[PDB]
């Protein structure tokens, strides 16, 4: 089940996360958090589709969005 | 006895602007006379779809209020209606429309219409695939079969198209072909500025190859790091309403100008991929220092007139005064027959 998703900084910079689809958004911004510093309060996740552009939200899990293998999400503070 | 309370033809209903909500009077009144759309709500065929658990929804409070503003619109009793109740879902959902973009809050509301109406009420969890050397119309129907099993709605119905996505990698050359669903299409336009450009040329545009900027890099499996591929669209299945959003803000943002191009579109049988399409509605975008203002043109769908909507006041038009350089995002609906 475990598989690579990015997340593309501000700066530009891809980090790489191992996740699973039925971690949740919490989860997924404490990742971030370990690795480049960020509260959680303060991120914002945008997963960028052909035909959505979804803000990820707590309470939900990666599978409710669809993430994929190898799929990047957008990081915006705010 | 009521500010805007007046017996009126239905749907020939202004909106009050609430402060700098123009972007949003122009998006409702171009949905507004989308007929499959307005008339799924005011035949309160809405009320069994209403998806109240749906995880990426809005617990159908953006359609349960859309469709209130809609039925009022239509009722008849009304030259203008101030749509604040609407506006609190809106910002209660999507705080970056407070204190904007016509064409980022229509995509906001297709979004927020299909979750809330979405029909699939436990959604599958799918792993999507790429073509693999498998023949187009398989793997298009896949896509668009994966697409449903969990995105079943009445936008879905009326907005989704879908195209072929072709990704080359500039280092392994790798190719890979999805077929991609999408609500609406961004066209560009020519830069730099010509003075004139047909839609069917910024059409051409789009569906050109064109190498992703590097920082919208794509990744690549074989070299395991994201990539500066190129990307070719084909328009491969399209929408009963095709929204065209007209790239206007090309300009970097020192310059504070947009593309004033004449872009010449069909008000009548705009053809694409085997596809025949009429415009119903056009949001205008009127350059000012603070963002400028936003209008719409419509056809009504009971007299077959064409109608200028500047927030409260609703006024007769005439064809020949819409294709104009304020034209924005376009609405057209696929005519049933041709030939
Ligand atoms: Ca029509
Ligand atoms: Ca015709
Ligand atoms: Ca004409
Ligand atoms: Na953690
Ligand atoms: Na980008
Ligand atoms: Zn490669």
């Amino acid at each position: 089940a475990a598989m690579q998703i990015f997340v593309k900084t501000p700066t530009g910079k891809f980090i790489s996360l191992e996740v699973e689809p039925s971690d949740t958004i919490e989860n997924v911004k404490a990742k971030i958090q370990d690795k480049e510093g960020i509260p959680p309060d303060q991120q914002r996740l945008i997963f960028r589709q052909t035909w959505a552009s979804k803000q990820l939200e707590d309470g939900r899990t990666l599978s409710d969005y669809n993430i994929q293998k190898e799929s990047t999400l957008h990081l915006v503070l705010r | 006895s009521e500010p805007g309370r007046n017996n009126e033809q239905p749907g020939l209903c202004g909106l009050s602007n609430l402060g700098n909500t123009c972007f949003m009077n122009s998006a409702i009144q171009c949905l507004s006379n989308t007929p499959p759309l307005t008339e799924y709500f005011l035949n309160d065929k809405y009320q069994e779809e209403l998806n109240f658990d749906n995880p990426l929804g809005m617990r159908g409070e953006i359609a349960k209020s859309y469709a209130e503003l809609i039925k009022q619109m239509w009722s008849g009793k009304f030259s203008y209606v101030t749509p604040r109740a609407f506006k609190t879902q809106v910002g209660r959902f999507a705080p970056q429309f407070s204190g904007q973009d016509c064409q980022e809050l229509l995509a906001f509301l297709l979004d927020g219409l299909h979750e809330d109406l979405n029909r699939i009420r436990k959604k599958p969890y799918i792993q999507l695939k790429d073509a693999d050397g498998r023949p187009d119309k398989v793997v298009a129907e896949e896509a668009w079969e994966n697409h449903l099993k969990r995105n079943d709605s009445i936008i879905v119905d009326i907005f989704h198209g879908l195209f072929k996505s072709t990704l080359v990698c500039p280092e392994c050359a790798k190719i890979s072909v999805t077929f991609d669903p999408f609500c609406y299409l961004t066209l560009p336009l020519p830069m730099p500025k010509k003075p004139f450009v047909k839609l069917k040329d910024c059409i051409e545009l789009f569906t050109t190859k064109e190498k992703l900027g590097a920082e919208d890099p794509w990744y690549c499996p074989n070299c395991k790091e994201h990539q500066q591929a190129t990307k070719k669209l084909d328009l491969w299945s399209l929408p009963p309403v095709l929204v065209v959003h007209l790239k206007r803000f090309s300009y970097s943002r020192y310059m504070r100008d947009k593309l004033d191009t004449l872009v010449d579109f069909p008000i009548n049988d705009l053809d694409m991929s085997g596809c025949r399409y009429n415009l119903i509605a056009v949001s205008n975008h009127y350059g000012g220092m603070g963002g400028g203002h936003y209008t719409a043109f419509a056809k009504n769908k009971d007299d077959g007139k064409w109608y200028y909507f500047d927030d409260s006041s609703v006024s007769t038009a005439s064809e020949d005064q819409i294709v104009s350089k304020a034209a924005y995002v376009l609405f057209y609906q696929r005519q049933d027959s041709s030939g």
